[PDB]
């Protein structure tokens, strides 16, 4: 076709260097870090991860903020059905807006 | 200031910068228990003050989260929130009541 401004980049003495981490190991990092934190918790953060259900860790967080254990306890679905549906909501302002 | 749970840092001087000495806290050696969230007893649910419900497999008591110190459960280390209907996962068990033996005697 025509010639790219990426040829005339590199007729010019110009390159451009990858990068040491490839997307793959990127990717196998944050996956690592999130299976850490939904198992474990925070003790994976300082030391061998400890693993805890993930009800038990949420009022431990519930109990962090100041609201006593009970809530979580009580009102269980109704917190799992409000997070999934703002995960869905996540997912649907990243598949319309492009800004 | 450093990996771990953080307890003291010492500074010191060096050439153009400083050095840190971070003293911390690392949990070293563990076990495997069986966890509940809540316990019915009386018809009522208790929760754990501070602390995690643990079982060896018999018997159930009470311990810090980050050390193995189990304890034997009882109202001063419990609340009581409820009935036992609505908690997924709540185990029966026996609540001691440290009044019933002293009103005895
Ligand atoms: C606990 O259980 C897991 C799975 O059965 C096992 O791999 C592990 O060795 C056990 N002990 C400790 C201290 O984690
Ligand atoms: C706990 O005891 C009640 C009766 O006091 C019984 O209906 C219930 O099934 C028991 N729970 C389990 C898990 O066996």
């Amino acid at each position: 076709a025509a010639r790219d401004l990426i040829c005339a980049q590199k007729f010019n003495g110009l390159t451009v260097l990858p990068p040491l981490l490839t997307d793959e190991m990127i990717a196998q990092y944050t996956s690592a870090l999130l299976a850490g934190t939904i198992t474990s918790g925070w003790t994976f953060g300082a030391g061998a991860a400890l693993q805890i259900p993930f009800a038990m860790q949420m009022a431990y967080r519930f109990n962090g903020i100041g609201v006593t254990q009970n809530v979580l306890y009580e009102n269980q679905k109704l917190i799992a059905n409000q997070f999934n549906s703002a995960i869905g909501k996540i997912q649907d302002s990243l598949s319309s807006t492009a800004s | 200031c450093g990996k771990g749970y953080h307890l003291m840092s010492f500074p010191q001087s060096a050439p153009h910068g400083v050095v840190f000495l971070h003293v911390t806290y690392v949990p070293a050696q563990e076990k495997n228990f069986t966890t509940a969230p809540a316990i019915c007893h009386d018809g009522k649910a208790h929760f754990p003050r501070e602390g995690v419900f643990v079982s060896n497999g018999t018997h159930w008591f009470v311990t810090q989260r980050n050390f193995y110190e189990p304890q034997i459960i009882t109202t001063d280390n419990t609340f009581v929130s409820g009935n036992c209907d609505v908690v997924i996962g709540i185990v029966n068990n026996t609540v001691y009541d440290p009044l019933q033996p002293e009103l005895d005697s």
